[PDB]
């Protein structure tokens, strides 16, 4: 079901299984380096049942990037690329003890053998104007919908404003529970027929 | 605007349309033009060659190791060659490293590398490319390439106990068959005031620069001498930063 769906949960606690498999999974985690996740936290997360065939895409900073690293691999993944978004104001101007920094990193991972996306349609590098804290660009869910066009994507740790079409958002300051897809209904009152998610 | 798209549209990378791409403070560039050493340089076969000849131990390292996919369209070093590298043995116990890592398994196998000989990661420099010049001008994808890569990283690295610089470098695209990196590495590095001894293995002639000791294979002349060298550093210039005064 094509239009945004999203749950408010702890996705520590989610069972995940409910969800199905998707072709892109993007993350933005809070990475203890606010409400964050302990390493070992992160590496217990049930990505391995997201996905059979297709990319993952994990935001890093700090330490994260070899976190991030290990966690991929973790799960399954080899990282194949590295995007990173160039932070702009809005005339186009560029806006960590040794250097100032003056972009942010997602890392792209693979799992399985894809088959039918559009690699190299996009460019490795955004450039992009800085919205609110902590909030990534929107040229990140043009760039995946390109790449793999009508396919099912989940994103973990998102926001209100991160719901988007073809995607399942799930963060804890979502507003409620938003399904469409009979599939996801049907397993989502199945596994939690009183709409409550806790262990 | 998304430059995403415009980039699908016409070829012109994102980046072609980054701009300048009020307080100056230069007396430092010129502190370190006064205390840079003699240019000093050797000519060696670094497979082949005891890396401990190299002393007295460095406080900078920049290693660029020559990458078989900086030869897309052209003796190649392997991350399992540069990998097997004593790069601790020339190391100084407090030191940096700058690891040109290419855009491919280079950014995973360059931090086993940093790890390897003790170095913690500190910052990811961004050699971003822009093509300007060439907006019709589509990239030979590596295999396991999802987007089209723009880009090089330089990791530094740290071990022992901001600034002026931003971790990113912009330039357009080189020649086909250009290896060099931009100078601008150079120029962060040094405003790091790190320490004088500097190491760059697998420089060139055209790299050769002073306040650096150069080694590589393709070298055409050599100066080096491990007593004059050492002499630079001898007390009372033993611990100097590079950004400070001569001593009287
Ligand atoms: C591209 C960038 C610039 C973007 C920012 N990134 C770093 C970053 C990422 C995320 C956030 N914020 C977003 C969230 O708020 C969303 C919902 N959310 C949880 C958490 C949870 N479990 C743990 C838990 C739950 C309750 C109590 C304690 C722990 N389960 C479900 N959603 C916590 C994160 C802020 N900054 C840098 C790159």
């Amino acid at each position: 079901l094509f239009p945004p769906q999203w749950i408010c949960c702890d996705i520590r606690y989610l069972d995940v299984s409910i969800l199905g498999k998707f072709a892109v999974v993007m993350a933005d985690p809070p990475w203890d380096i606010y409400g964050t996740l302990t390493d070992d936290e992160m590496r217990r997360l049930n990505i391995p049942v997201l996905q059979d065939d297709g990319f993952l895409f994990l935001w890093v900073t700090g330490r994260a990037m070899e976190l991030g690293r290990e966690c991929l691999n973790l799960w399954g993944y080899e990282r194949v690329d590295e995007i990173i978004w160039v932070k702009t104001n809005q005339l186009q101007r560029i806006i960590g003890h040794w250097l100032n920094h003056g972009k942010e990193h997602c890392l792209v991972g693979v799992k399985g053998n894809p088959q039918g996306f559009n690699q190299g349609l996009d460019c490795d590098v955004i450039v992009a104007e800085v919205r609110s804290t902590s909030h990534k660009p929107d040229e990140i869910y043009g760039m995946i919908e390109r790449l793999s066009p009508g396919t099912r994507k989940i994103e973990l740790f998102g926001r209100p404003h991160n719901v988007q079409p073809n995607w399942i958002t799930l963060g804890n300051q979502l507003d409620g529970i938003h399904l469409l897809d009979p599939d996801v209904v049907a397993r989502f009152k199945q596994r939690y027929p009183d709409g409550i998610i806790s262990k | 605007n998304d430059y995403c798209q415009h980039f699908v549209d016409t070829g012109h990378r994102p980046q072609n349309f980054i701009r300048d791409v009020r307080e100056l403070i230069r007396l430092k560039d010129e502190l370190i033009a006064k205390s840079n050493t003699p240019p000093m340089y050797l000519q060696a076969d670094i497979e082949a060659f005891d890396i401990r000849e190299l002393t007295p131990k460095f406080d900078v390292i920049l290693l660029e190791p020559p990458l078989e996919e900086y030869y897309r369209e052209t003796k190649c070093w392997t991350w399992d060659d540069i990998m097997k590298l004593e790069i601790d043995e020339i190391a100084a116990p407090r030191s940096f490293i700058f690891l040109w890592c290419g855009s491919g398994e280079g950014l995973d196998l360059g931090r086993v590398c940093l790890r390897k000989w003790g170095y913690r990661r500190c910052e990811d420099i961004c050699w971003i490319k822009t093509n300007k010049n060439n907006p019709g001008k589509t990239k030979t994808l590596d295999p396991k390439a999802v987007f089209q890569r723009t880009k090089e990283h330089c990791l530094m690295g740290i071990k022992g106990t901001a600034n002026v610089d931003i971790d990113l470098i912009i330039t357009e695209e080189p020649e086909i068959g250009n290896i060099e990196k931009p100078v601008e590495i150079f120029h962060i590095i040094e405003h790091f005031c790190l320490g004088r001894r500097r190491l760059h293995l697998f420089g060139r002639d055209s790299t050769i620069r002073p306040g650096w000791l150069t080694v590589g294979p393709t070298l055409t002349n050599s100066n080096y001498n491990a007593e004059t060298y050492a002499s630079y550093f001898s007390a009372p210039n033993s611990y100097l930063t590079g950004c400070t005064e001569e001593i009287e």
